[PDB]
RNA sequence: GUGGGAGAGGGUGGUGGAAUUCCCGGAGUAGCGGUGAAAUGCGCAGAUACCGGGAGGAACGCCGAUGGCGAAGGCAGCCACCUGGUCCACCCGUGACGCUGAGGCGCGAAAGCGUGGGGAGCAAACCGGAUUAGAUACCCGGGUAGUCCACGCCCUAAACGAUGCGCGCUAGGUCUCUGGGUCUCCUGGGGGCCGAAGCUAACGCGUUAAGCGCGCCGCCUGGGGAGUACGGCCGCAAGGC
């Protein structure tokens, strides 16, 4: 119960799960959701439909705090990013700006064998 | 094929070694803080090579960005 | 580095005649100056091997020029070595 | 004796007395290393492209000077001691390379 | 020699931002992670996701390329210092001072060894979870030496263009890097592609020769046994020649 009425929406989309964190304009979170907060347990979380459900659930939780407009921030390349985008877009929440802010290094650390053949 | 406009052709007389001229080096960066390739800038090999180091200097001085964020995705 | 004034100083000091810029004495004197500069650079920075190779090459060139002088006119050879203090 | 250019970005929140003190220390350090000044361009507070020392702006100073090379690095260190001085970059002077001429 | 030029060539010091990890605080709640699917794992001692601050180690995104430099190995943020090679123009100086090179000497990716330090990420060995007929593997969660630094060793390789070095001669076209010039173009050095003559068993090579010649060094003489044995030399050892 804070009545923020305007904040940010971070989307963390990986190939294994999509998780949505709704925060205030300073970044402090309010509510959140993910594929695991919905009934989906295993690989079904890395599904665009699961991402849609997570986005809609986080949006409905933010409705309790009476929030209307959000600023969307996307991080990570994963199946279900655009589906969460389109879920938040038409959810009653006014989407003011969508921004991709995926953290890309300047070739700092050595990846795992899974991500090798690169630097 | 980058048929919109060349940065050099959309510009006049300028110094390629001036790391303090921010408003002219801003044109040579993309929407992100990244340095534009040759197909976008329309510079020569030597020109682009000098531009790279001058942009890096302008970045270290705090004038140009190392990286920006993408909007309207 | 090795500026132009020092180079002209050693050239005029070792020139066989006014205008000589490429006699054997001048070449050996210039190589000796470069060799001493590089040796002073290599006392410190002893982990610099790529310049050590250039030092080896300069020494070889100077030895070959001194060998030529030894064969042709040993008097100017002894005079050069006496002026520069080489061969120990 | 080579020609160099010194860029100094310092705290934009300094008052005139503190700024005068920092510039006085800069001039004294330049004299202490024999850096003959040829010109100066005080640009002052300008908007940075990223926060430096948690501050979105910085006060810029530029000095074209001539000094012995052997101590150039040894001078830059002396200019980084002041906490108000947050960026020091020395660059060998180069002739302008014009493009699209 | 003089005057210019390009460069991740090398060494030393300093310095910048992104990211990973960790620590502190805020905010916040039931999972995160991971896979073909899972489980170990981590999470109510509050994780993951988000914001801010701090520490540390390592590597430099875009530029960036079929590009550049180096004798090879190899070299990629930025700044300064020290320093090597190289190219061009002038036609100035020396006057065959040249080429190659058994030995010798020096350099020599990675891994490995010694002493000291460092240790974020990764990760042999190893500890587990899976898979499987079994799985001393691939897949997943951890993880030590190591990777990093200083100094000293080690001398190996698909150390590759699988093509020793130098010089001369023998159609061109096209792309490119870098100079010079009467700057449509010409000329010089380097990096590619296609091709005259010619060569090759063929594939292919073809002014960057694998063509035509000359000089000098290295090496080959059927396969296995075998880069093994013995001997010698070198190495702390692994081991190398
Ligand atoms: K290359
Ligand atoms: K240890
Ligand atoms: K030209
Ligand atoms: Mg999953
Ligand atoms: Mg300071
Ligand atoms: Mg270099
Ligand atoms: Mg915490
Ligand atoms: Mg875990
Ligand atoms: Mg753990
Ligand atoms: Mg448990
Ligand atoms: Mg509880
Ligand atoms: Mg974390
Ligand atoms: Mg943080
Ligand atoms: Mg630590
Ligand atoms: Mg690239
Ligand atoms: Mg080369
Ligand atoms: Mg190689
Ligand atoms: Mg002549
Ligand atoms: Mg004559
Ligand atoms: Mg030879
Ligand atoms: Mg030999
Ligand atoms: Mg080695
Ligand atoms: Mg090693
Ligand atoms: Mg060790
Ligand atoms: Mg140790
Ligand atoms: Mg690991
Ligand atoms: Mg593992
Ligand atoms: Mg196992
Ligand atoms: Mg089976
Ligand atoms: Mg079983
Ligand atoms: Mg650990
Ligand atoms: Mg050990
Ligand atoms: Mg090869
Ligand atoms: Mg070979
Ligand atoms: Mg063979
Ligand atoms: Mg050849
Ligand atoms: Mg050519
Ligand atoms: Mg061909
Ligand atoms: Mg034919
Ligand atoms: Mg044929
Ligand atoms: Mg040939
Ligand atoms: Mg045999
Ligand atoms: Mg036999
Ligand atoms: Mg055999
Ligand atoms: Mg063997
Ligand atoms: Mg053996
Ligand atoms: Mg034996
Ligand atoms: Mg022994
Ligand atoms: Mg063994
Ligand atoms: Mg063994």
């Amino acid at each position: 119960k804070r009545q923020v009425a305007s904040g940010r929406a971070y989307i963390h989309a990986s190939y294994n799960n999509t998780i949505v964190t709704i925060t205030d304009p300073d970044g402090n979170p309010i509510t959140w959701s993910s594929g695991g907060v919905i009934g989906y347990k295993g690989s079904r979380k890395g599904t665009p439909y699961a991402a849609q459900l997570a986005a809609l659930d986080a949006a409905k939780k933010a409705m309790a705090y009476g929030m209307q407009s959000v600023d969307v921030i996307v991080r990570g390349t994963g199946a279900g990013r655009e589906q969460a985008i389109r879920a938040l877009q038409a959810s009653g929440l006014q989407v003011k700006s969508i921004v991709d802010d995926t953290p890309v290094p300047h070739n700092g650390c050595r990846p795992k064998k899974k991500f090798r053949k690169a630097s | 094929p980058s048929r919109k406009a060349k940065v050099k052709a959309t510009l006049g007389e300028f110094d390629l070694r001036d790391y303090r001229n921010v408003e002219v080096l801003k044109r040579f960066l993309s929407e992100t803080g990244k340095i534009l390739p040759r197909r976008r800038t329309g510079l020569s090999a030597k020109e682009q090579r000098i531009l790279a180091k001058t942009i890096k200097r302008a970045r270290i001085l705090g004038l140009l960005p190392f990286t920006e964020k993408l909007v309207r995705k | 580095p090795i500026t132009k004034e020092e180079k002209q100083k050693v050239i005029q000091e070792f020139a066989r005649f006014p205008g000589d810029t490429g006699s054997t004495e001048v070449q050996v004197a210039l190589l000796t100056l470069r060799i001493n500069r590089l040796s002073e650079h290599l006392k410190v920075h002893k982990k610099d091997h790529h310049s050590h190779r250039g030092l080896l090459m300069m020494v070889g060139q100077r030895r070959r020029l001194l060998r030529y002088l030894q064969r042709e006119d040993p008097e100017r050879y002894r005079a050069l070595i006496e002026k520069l203090g080489i061969r120990g | 004796m080579r020609r160099y250019e010194v860029n100094i970005v310092l705290n934009p929140n300094l008052d005139q007395s503190q700024l005068a003190l920092e510039k006085e220390i800069i001039q004294r350090a330049l004299e202490n290393y024999g850096a003959r000044v040829e010109k100066v361009e005080e640009l002052g507070l300008r908007r940075l492209a990223y926060p430096i020392a948690k501050d979105p702006q910085g006060y810029f100073l530029w000095y074209q000077v001539e000094m012995p090379e052997d101590r150039v690095n040894d001078l830059a260190r002396e200019l980084r001691i002041r906490d108000n001085v947050r960026r020091v970059m020395v660059v060998k002077s180069q002739e302008p390379f014009l493009a699209n001429a």
